Formats: structure tokens, sequence, C-alpha cells
């Protein structure tokens, strides 16, 4: 099968600006290619097909080129409901393939995250597991490094990160990191620390607590 | 814009300012039509509608089988004077397309194509030999047969079709009938390519997705009528419920270079007594285009077709000449390029209508004139080779033949010269040269002057030798040029 | 004009499931239909497809001889069958109509019609209510942690729907235990910490659980 290669990974463009998305194809797909818009939590809408011809309903912001290996989707002035994920597909051969997609996120002034740490629950501590939760609130851009150190030694592999979808009002991601450790290990240590580094912080912000003192 | 220069010296003109669309190569596409394979019509109703449907069905059946007979035989086609044509090479026009046609028969090649067209017509298939080609399906007849006529093949009563379906099927099936008819009289190769073989919409929507310049795309799709005549349709196969034929389409790899059309007419002397005239005509007739630092050359006006200012030519019948051939429109005697000419004794009134005007060769008592649609005859030509512009002229009448001149616009320049026929000595000038050059004529002349030089120098060399003295029975001695008697001295 | 997927569910690994698609509001036979799946927070994968008469059908290399796709055209229905179902087949499964009709007079292309899609999850974990623990406090951030539940989804709303603002409830993450866990937080003015009482409101339909948790310093 021929591989659609979506690109860029993400694309950030401010409201009302041209945005351009790219689709490379493994072997030549000619023109038989289509562009889909997917707003979070619903099916694809079909945007263009034949690479060049917008489907009925699609406004004239959306426009595409094509017939080759390399292809282009172009949104003229990005509007509120155009920030979504875009997918390209060729129909030249079966199997129908797709790209990975290009997220277009609305672009904002850098905003540094607010860090809060939470220690495990008094109740939960009975259960034999301790969940420590570090929160980074309302920042931009999405990329941030959350780091964990128990008694100031660097933890690896026991944490999980989930992240907001960019908020409608303020266009800010927020991020959760959870360090899940055995209650046994949790009493073995005293100082718990979540160390954030982000483009808006002039140096990494670190939040911490001591096992018994809170 | 088009300009023309006439050379009174060489009895020739050049039309300059054109542009070259040069067929350099081919691109093979695979056109297909899906066909339900039906050997048996079993429905016994008798209702005129059913009857007509059955009639069309039989037409379709015989079309299929006709096409199969066509498929068995491997397809082929075949596609002088004062022209240089005899110098041309010889080539196999459809060779490319035929190689693709072969590749299609290869077992399971068809199925690649049938599997490429599932999710949309007009898609790229790469074949077993990895030559990649566009495939377009222009008719789905199998679909209509299924979605529409399937009662009439496999049911006996066999519900009755409405007459609208009769008309519709006749409409749809007709295309197959015509494609078959064409392939039949043409032994499986047609050119130009029909509206039945490719619709304007299909051929443009092919061009658009070929691998070429947007200038090339724009160039074919403006000129579709020409593209057709330079294209072939080759019957290939019918099997596995698909009829498939290859349309090999011209690749124009040289676009917008300068081109000029060289015109030639008999030159000749005016000697008042008949048969005493010597006569010379340039044989470099036809089209020239700049190609890749050289000049190509199309000796045959059939190879070139002229749309407005673009000249579409086929390099297959062409020669590629070093640029210095443009000399002979200036110095025909220039040694850097030896120009080709024919020579003969026959002074006959000829005329040649050029792009912007007319050359006229008026010899003998023949009447040569040029006239305007209003003012009547506006010029009478004397004996010789002359020219007249298309401005203000409509007709050029020579002998009993009345020529009309092209009225397309441009500026025309007459360039005087002495007629080069005058520089030749009638006595040493060969008229037996059919295909010849300037220097080859110089050569037959240098030989026929040479044997004059040798014979005259031998005749003068025996001057210095002494005759026989008298036979009179006296002895003779030599003294200052003569014989004297020996007796004189004794 | 509708395509409605049916029959996704929660299925143990190595075992079998059938998905069906009912068609509405367009003449079904004329179109060829595809099953396209989307893993969660991932891309689109073409699963398989049939065309107008189960004439040609085709599969992804991923599911081959594991999956089977047939149609009725009578019931106006489509069927995909899932066997030796591996654990990465979990995804939202989409019924998708192919706009290229082949032989109508005006051609369209692309995939024009998509169902909401069902949701197939191949996991050996057992359905479990969430354990819900409190996340404790110039403005103050508090929340609650919805831990060890299965399978997704879960909905948190705060103060029984009162506090709607500055409420970020995160994507679930999939713990190494086959069990989901996710946090839901709210930023609130710190002068109301001892004034207003903040109650976390959970809900898990798959377990018929509703947990309300009280959140205090």
């Amino acid at each position: 099968e021929i591989v659609m290669t979506s690109s860029p990974a993400t694309l950030s463009v401010s409201p009302g600006e041209r945005v351009t998305l790219f689709c490379r194809a493994s072997q030549s797909v000619i023109s038989n290619l289509a562009w889909y818009q997917q707003k979070s939590g619903q099916a694809p809408r079909l945007l263009i097909y034949g690479a060049s011809t917008r489907a009925t309903g699609i406004p004239s912001r959306f426009s595409g080129s094509g017939s080759g290996t390399e292809f282009t989707l172009t949104i003229s002035s990005l509007q509120s409901e155009d920030f979504a994920v875009y997918f390209c597909q060729q129909y030249n051969n079966w199997p129908l393939t797709f790209g990975g997609g290009t997220q277009v996120n609305v672009q904002r002034t850098v905003a540094a995250p607010s860090v809060f740490i939470f220690p495990p629950s008094d109740e939960q501590l009975k259960s034999g597991t301790a969940s420590v939760v570090c929160l980074l609130n309302n920042f931009y851009p999405r990329e941030a490094k959350v780091q964990w150190k128990v008694d100031n030694a660097l933890q690896s592999g026991n944490s999980q990160e989930s992240v907001t979808e960019q908020d409608s009002k303020d266009s800010t991601y927020s991020l959760s990191s959870t360090l899940t450790l055995s209650k046994a290990d949790y009493e073995k240590h005293k100082v718990y620390a979540c160390e954030v580094t982000h483009q808006g912080l002039s140096s990494p912000v670190t939040k911490s607590f001591n096992r018994g003192e809170c | 814009n088009i300009t023309e220069e006439f050379y009174q010296s060489t009895c020739s003109a050049v039309s300059k300012g054109y542009l070259s669309a040069l067929r350099t190569g081919w691109y093979t596409s695979v056109i297909t039509i899906e066909l339900s394979n039906i050997k048996k019509i079993k429905c016994n109703g008798t209702d005129a509608k059913i009857k007509l449907i059955k009639q069309e069905l039989d037409k379709y059946k015989n079309a299929v089988t006709e096409l199969q007979l066509l498929m068995q035989s491997t397809p082929a086609t075949n596609n002088s004077g004062r022209s240089l044509g005899f110098l041309l090479g010889v080539g196999s026009a459809i060779a490319s397309g035929v190689a693709v046609s072969k590749v299609l028969h290869l077992e399971g090649e068809v199925n690649k194509i049938k599997s490429a067209l599932l999710s949309t017509n007009k898609a790229v298939v790469s074949l077993s030999n990895g030559v990649s080609v566009l495939t377009s399906k222009v008719l789905d007849l199998k679909n209509y047969i299924d979605k529409q006529l399937l009662p009439i093949v496999n049911k006996q009563s066999c519900s009755i079709p409405n007459i609208e379906t009769v008309i519709e099927f006749q409409q749809k099936n007709n295309r197959l009938l015509e494609i078959t008819r064409e392939f039949s009289v043409n032994a499986g190769v047609t050119t130009p390519v029909s509206t039945y073989m490719l619709t304007n919409s299909e051929l443009l929507s092919l061009i658009n997705d070929m691998p070429i310049t947007n200038d090339q795309k724009k160039l074919m799709s403006n000129n579709v009528q020409i593209v057709r005549q330079q294209s072939y349709s080759i019957m290939s196969i019918i099997k596995e419920e698909v009829l498939a034929y290859v349309v090999q389409l011209p690749l124009y790899g040289v676009i917008d270079t300068p081109c000029w059309k060289l015109h030639t007419s008999p030159l000749c002397t005016t000697n008042t007594k008949e048969g005493s005239n010597i006569c010379l005509t340039r044989t470099d007739r036809g089209w020239y285009c700049d190609n890749a630092g050289s000049v190509s050359f199309f000796p045959q006006a059939e190879t070139c077709k002229v749309q407005s200012n673009r000249v579409f030519c086929d390099t297959m019948n062409s020669l590629t000449l070093p640029s210095e051939v443009n000399l002979c429109n200036v110095d025909i005697f220039n040694p850097k390029y030896d120009c080709k000419i024919m020579t003969s004794k026959t002074d006959v009134s000829s005329s040649v209508i050029t792009s912007l005007g007319a050359i006229v060769s008026c010899y003998g008592k023949t009447k040569c004139t040029a006239s305007n649609k209003n003012r009547g005859i506006i010029k009478t030509f004397s004996n010789g080779c002359d020219y007249v512009s298309n401005k203000g002229v409509d007709t050029v009448s020579v002998g009993n033949t009345l020529y009309y001149v092209n009225k397309q616009e441009g500026k025309s320049l007459y360039v005087k010269g002495e007629p080069i026929i005058n520089f030749y000595d009638p006595l040493v000038f060969p008229s037996d040269q059919f295909d010849a050059s300037i220097s080859q004529v110089n050569e037959k002349i240098n030989q026929s002057l040479a044997f004059i030089r040798k014979s005259d120098e031998l005749l003068s060399a025996i001057g210095g030798y002494i005759p026989e003295a008298p036979r009179d029975g006296q002895a003779y001695v030599r003294k200052d040029g003569e014989w004297v008697l020996l007796s004189t001295f004794l | 004009v509708q395509l409605v997927e049916s029959g996704g569910g929660l299925v143990q690994p190595r075992r079998s499931l059938r998905l069906s698609c009912a068609a509405s509001g367009f003449t079904f036979d004329d179109y060829t239909i595809h099953w396209v799946r989307q893993a969660p927070g991932k891309g689109l994968e073409w699963v398989s497809g049939i065309t107008w008469n189960s004439g040609y059908i085709g599969y992804a290399d991923s599911v081959k001889g594991r999956f089977t796709i047939s149609r009725d055209n009578a019931r106006n229905s489509l069927y995909l069958q899932m066997n030796s179902l591996r654990a990465e087949d979990t995804a939202l499964y989409y019924c998708v109509r192919d706009a290229y009709v082949s032989g109508s007079d005006y051609y369209y292309y692309g995939l024009d019609v998509w169902g909401r899609g069902t949701l197939v999850t191949v996991s050996s974990a057992s359905t479990k209510g969430p354990s819900v623990f409190p996340l404790a406090p110039g403005t103050a951030a508090l929340g609650c942690l919805v831990k060890d539940y299965f399978p997704e989804p879960v909905t948190v709303s705060w103060n029984s729907g009162a506090l709607t603002s500055g409420v970020h409830t995160f994507p679930a993450v999939l713990q190494s235990s086959g069990l989901y866990s996710l946090s839901s937080v709210v930023t609130v003015p710190s002068s109301s910490l001892g004034t207003q009482t903040y109650i976390c409101n959970v809900n898990h339909k798959p377990s018929n659980t509703k947990v309300d948790k009280k959140v205090e310093p």
C-alpha cells in the first residue's frame, strides 16, 4: 500500500491567517486524493476530493492542489470552527490509506503554566497505593517537561501525563502528571517534587511537599 | 508575429516568426470499458420492447466477438521530388503503444488494472515491467446491464421493460458499436483518435494528470484537435469482463522555439531561344525549428501542421542539421554549409504560394499576373523568378491555374539579388543533377573544365615538336624552325 | 441519509464479535461501502470494503482472515466479523460510504458519509467502578482523582452542575493494570475555600456507579 505522509505534525496559525498543510505520497497518487476535517469528538467531514474540487457545503476558504506525490491543503483565513485535525487520503489504489493528520491549533502569546502539587489521599493511602498529582494550568504552547524527584532523586517510568485540548476561550493547554507509587515506597521517602520547565518560565519552576508535614 | 523575406537571387523565401511544438515522444494510456460477459439470452416473452432489447443485445454480442477476432492478431500500421524527403529515417510509430498492448495480455496484468479502478476512474497503474501508465474507464456497460437488463438474460417471463430503457440501452451500447466498427475497418489501429475513442472531457482529464509541464498541459489542452491527429488508438485485449485498448499520446518535449518555413521555386535563364536555358532550384523546402542547439528539419509539409502561430511537427520524420544551414537564406555559396539544389534544363512556369505572399517563376510565353478582387490585374510579371506580397493582392494567376494567396497578416520584405543562375557558364553547367549540392555542381563543372584544360595544353604541347621533313629524296637539316637541304651546306 | 453502526462492545482478547451497519435515506446497492477504524487519540485505518455486489472485497493486511465483510442489500445492511480479535483492534469503528458510484453520469469521489461509529474495546480487564479520592488545597486549585475504573467513559461535573468554570477534567490515561485513571480539577477563588463547600460529582455508566466526593483542605 502507498503511505500518505501528513505534515507538519502540528501547525499553529493565528485566527484569520492562511494555513497550509502538506501530504506526501509513497508512490504517485496522481490526483485521486481527498482532504478531511475532523473536529474533536465527531466523524470526518469530507473537504476536498480529486485534490482540487471542494465537496458540496465546503466554503471557499478550503482549497487543494495535487496530482503527484506532493499535495497541499490551504485554508484562506482560519476561522473558529476550522481549528481541527486534517487528514489526507488517496483512493488511487485499495487499500485506502490516510496520513497521520495535522493538528491546527490556534496560536497565542506564550503563557507560562501555573504549578500545583497534590499529595496522595488520606483515604487512598489505606488502599496501599499513593498517587501524587502535579498540575500545570493554562499554558501555551503545549510542549512542557514535567519531571519527578523523590527525595531529590530522579524518578523514571512511574508517571503518566494527560493533557487538555486547547481551550476555546483562552487557547491554553493544561496538563496532568501522576506519579503512582506503592504506599511502601511512599513512606520510604520524604520530599516529593514536581519540576516543570516551559518556554514561559525563565527557569524551571519546582513544586514540592514533605511526606508527613502535609 | 509573422514576417517573410524573399530572395530574388535564390528564388526562395522564408517565413519567420513561428513557434515550435515538437513531438519528441510518447505516453501510453489504457482506456477500458467494462463488459458483462453474456453468451445466452433466455427470455421467451414476445413484446416489441423485449424484442428491441434483444436486438441491441445481439449487436453487443457480435461486437464483443468481432473485438475478440481483432485481439488475436497483433496490430500494425504503416505511418522524392524537389523535396529532401528521401533522406529521412524510418521508424515504428506505434512501437511504444504496441509494447504496452503486449504487456496487458500477460496473465494477471488485467486484474491489476481492474483493481486500481475500484474507488475511482482515471488512476495510475504500474505494470509488471514497471512502466507506469494512466488507466481510464470511460464506459461501465457491465454495470448498466446488471442494474437494468438482468431479467432479460436469465428469466423467461422476464418482466417487460419500458421503452425508456430501450432508448437508453441503444444510447449506451452505441459507443461500443462504433469503437468496434472503427477498429474493424482499421485493422486495430486508428489515427486520429475519435470522439468515440476519447471524449474531449476524457482526453483533457487525461492530459491534466499526465506527468508534464503546466506549459505542456496547457499546450495540449488548448490544441486538442491537433493532439488527436498525433495520437493513436491501438486495440489491445478484451478479457476478464473488460475491453481495453491503449491510446498513445504525443509528448511535446520542445515548446516555443523559433521556426521558419523555407519556400523554393524554379530559378532559370531568360534566353530567348527555347531549350537553350539552364535551370536551378533549391531543394531544402519545408520547416525548420531550433532544437537543442541544432536545427531540426521537416522536409515534408505533411509532418507539420500549423495552428496560428504554433507549428506542430513530428521529429520522427525529421533530420537534425547543424545551425549553419540558416546560411543559405543569405550566402548560398558559403562553404561552411554546402546547400542542396537540383539542376535541370526544363524551364516551366511554376508558382508557389507562401505564408505572406507568392513566388512566381514565369518562363516562356506563359502569362503570369497578380490581381486584386477590386482593381483587377494590378501587376504583370516578366520572364524570371519574382515575388509579390499578400498585402493588396488576392489572386495570382499563372498560365491557366488561378492561385489564391493566404490573407494572414505580417510584414514582407523583398531582398534583391542577382539570380545565381546567371553566374554559371551554360557550357560546363550540368543539368543532369537531380539530387545535388552547390559544391557537387561546382565539382562536375571543375571536371568538365579540367578535361578542357588538359586537352588544350596537350594540343599546345605538340606545337613544340617538329613535323616530318619533305619526302622528296633529299636530306634535310633543322635550321631556325625549318628544314633546309643538306645540299645547301655542301 | 444515514449509516448507523451497531454491535460494538466489550470483548475479551482472542474471541469474536460482529459489527453491523444499517443504511438509510439513499439507495444502498449503488454504493460501495468501507469499514474504517480509528484507534483512540490516533489516526484512521481502512479496515476493509465491499462493492455493490460483494463482487470485489478487500481487507487491510492487519486484519486478514480474522475479519470478514458481507452485505445484504436486502436488509440494506453491512456486516463485519471479528475473530481471533487481537487487543490492538480496539477503536471506534466507522461505516463509510464511497462516493464513487462507477457508471452514474456524474461522478463523485472521496468518502462522503460516515456513521457516528460504534466502539470496540478488546481488553481482559473487568468492568469496575471508579475509586474517587480528593485532590486537596492567590486563587486555589482543587479537584478529585477518578482512579482504577473501566471501561471508559466517565463524566465529572462539579457541585451537581453548579461550578462550571475553570474546570479541567483530563483525558483518561490507561494504567499498566488495564485500568483507566484520570484527574478532574477546578481553580476557585481562595477566599471561598471555607465559605463554599466543593463536591466532586462522578458518573460511570458502564458500572452504573455514581460517586459524590467531598473536597476540603
